[PDB]
């Protein structure tokens, strides 16, 4: 989806700003963890893919 | 997708009052005393009531910005407006916004113990707005016709060009 | 009033904002009229407001 930077609340709404801050923290943790293990899993499978092709010749 | 300044109110049609009032807290590039281009400061209402009506016959919503003057004391209120009154009700479509007269010192900033507080609203196409004021009002002489876009971006804070 | 029921009670009220002194006088016969409604320990106070609207 279209990414936005409008994340500002007024001076007496710091709690809403904190909610916005932790919402972005949550997605940061979700994407970081999924991205790390995606690359780790696929790299192990890619090397196995080459081994299978060599064995198949 | 579109953004035009236009003139929305002919300020010359209000009688027994002064318009285009200025102040040294808002100089031009030279120096001196000026004021916001789109906002017209009206003084010396003298308790008299002013009425204005408008209809957005444009095919785009209209953004208007106004201000309400909070004076420091009875003397300052008397000098600017000549009456211990001055209250504005601005109606946009079906909302009503009422700004009763408020007199109170504040700490002095830019040589001002008084304040002008700014508000805004959106007049949709074929919708109306009206102003009833007895003083202490800064009129939305100019406004911006604009076209909304769905994807919201925000503000980039940087010193770069 | 005391809610002696075994369920919470939802109540809805309204506060009248009159247009002018004449309209205030016709409806209530006095240039006053203020309501304080207390629920448990909150206090809600609605002072008289007189002002035209569209
Ligand atoms: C507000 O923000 C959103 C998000 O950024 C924007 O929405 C995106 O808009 C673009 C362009 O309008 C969309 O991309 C287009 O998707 C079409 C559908 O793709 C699916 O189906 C095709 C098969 O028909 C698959 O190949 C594809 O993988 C998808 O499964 C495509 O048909 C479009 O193809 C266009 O580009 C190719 C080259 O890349 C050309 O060859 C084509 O001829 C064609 O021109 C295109 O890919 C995108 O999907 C939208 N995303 C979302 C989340 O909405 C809004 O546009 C934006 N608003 C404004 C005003 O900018
Ligand atoms: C917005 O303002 C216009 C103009 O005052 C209102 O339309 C007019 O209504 C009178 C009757 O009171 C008619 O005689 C005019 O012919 C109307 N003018 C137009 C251009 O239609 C309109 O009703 C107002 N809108 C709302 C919601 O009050």
């Amino acid at each position: 989806q279209f990414e936005s930077t409008a994340k500002e609340f007024n001076k007496i709404e710091m709690r809403i700003k904190h909610l916005s801050d932790r919402v972005d923290d949550g997605f940061l943790d979700v994407w970081s963890y999924n991205a790390e293990l995606l690359v780790l899993l696929e790299n192990e499978r890619t090397l196995d893919f080459h081994d299978a092709n060599v064995n198949n010749l | 997708d579109h953004f035009r300044k236009e003139k929305i109110i002919d300020m010359t049609r209000f009688s027994d009052v002064t318009t285009n009032n200025v102040d040294s807290a808002c100089p031009y590039d030279t120096n001196g005393a000026s004021f916001y281009r789109n906002l017209n400061w009206v003084q010396q209402n003298k308790g008299k009531q002013l009425i204005f009506h408008y209809q957005n016959s444009e095919n785009n919503p209209l953004l208007i910005i106004w201000g309400v003057h909070q004076t420091s004391n009875a003397a300052e209120q008397n000098t600017y407006y000549g009456s211990q009154t001055g209250s504005t009700t601005i109606t946009i479509g079906e909302e009503t916004n009422t700004y009763p007269l408020v007199i109170s010192e504040s700490s002095i900033l830019n040589g001002h113990s008084d304040r002008i507080n700014y508000f805004w609203g959106v007049v949709n196409p074929n919708q109306n707005f009206s102003i009833v004021s007895t003083g202490n009002f800064i009129w939305p002489e100019y406004g911006y016709f604009f076209q909304k876009t769905t994807n919201i971006s925000g503000i980039i804070k940087s010193s770069e060009k």
